[PDB]
């Protein structure tokens, strides 16, 4: 997973680079590259719409559209990501560089899409907005995702981005957010990978020409040493956190 | 400027078209 830096369009070097990976984790590779490499024949792809909602339409149907413009940009599965991501910068640059992540219209993965559904809902101000990272473990690695925690008339769910259906988006229909994380839990689980750290964020601003950052870990969770009772109380210690501004 | 919108049109169509196969190969192995 390269991270192109300098900007779109890819720099020669980052495009080589990237069709350099691709040539030795695809089997085919080199054929991948010969067959998509200046081939005249490809399919164009419509830039999709960023959805704008009436004031007559209720949240939870404004975030499944939010969620589906996400999925429309596709997962990236080619080995390099198109947009970096500084996590400490302020909230303006990161909202910039998801207006422009909507004007290129990429594939994505799991911090392209919190970002951009900060970007896509600071038009909801009864909609609170937290980044959730989850730290996993399977066969012997150690794994990383994160999503955004989303919060409506007191009913927890998520957007965000992942190789699994069950490790996105959530409709904000989980009474507290133990129920969420939990869920999360369950499906890593049935997965087969083991949870060890839940990173739960504070409110992000709705304004995105605010200079303050995100707040990325204001909550660090050791599933292991904590046990469930603890667990759901150091959640709900986060919940009660973030309600109290 | 054009010739960069061009630059940027290509490069997404290849991207896409490289992004299924990776994804098919993805959801194989």
């Amino acid at each position: 997973f390269f991270v192109n830096r300098g900007g779109l369009p890819v720099d020669e070097a980052t495009w080589e680079r990237m069709w350099k990976h691709v040539a030795k984790i695809h089997p085919d590779g080199e054929k991948v590259a010969q067959r998509i490499r200046g081939a005249t024949d490809l399919p164009k792809i419509p830039i999709p719409s960023v959805p704008t909602f009436q004031p007559s339409t209720p949240v939870p149907e404004r975030l499944e559209a939010v969620q589906r413009y996400i999925r429309e940009l596709q997962y990236n599965h080619t080995g390099t990501q198109f947009f970096e991501i500084k996590k400490s910068r302020p909230l303006t640059g990161l909202m910039d560089l998801a207006k422009e992540m909507t004007k290129e219209a990429l594939p994505i993965k799991c911090l392209e899409a919190v970002i951009l559904g900060i970007y896509l809902t600071n038009s909801m101000p009864t909609l609170e907005r937290f980044p959730i990272s989850f730290k996993t473990y399977f066969s012997g690695n150690y794994f990383r995702h994160i999503v955004l925690g989303v919060n409506f008339a007191g009913r927890y769910g998520a957007l965000g981005m992942s190789r699994r259906e069950d490790l996105m988006y959530k409709p904000p229909a989980f009474r507290t957010l133990s129920e969420l994380v939990l869920d999360f839990e369950a499906a890593y689980g049935r997965c087969w990978h083991v949870l060890k750290k839940v990173k739960l964020g504070q409110s992000v601003s709705h304004d995105p020409h605010s200079v303050e950052q995100i707040e990325w870990k204001h909550s660090v969770l050791d599933v292991e040493r904590l046990g469930r009772d603890d667990f759901r109380k150091e959640l709900e210690r986060h919940a009660r956190d973030m309600r109290l501004k | 400027k054009s010739a960069q919108q061009e630059l940027k049109q290509r490069q997404r169509a290849e991207i896409y078209a490289l992004n299924r196969v990776m994804t098919e190969l993805e959801q194989q192995q």
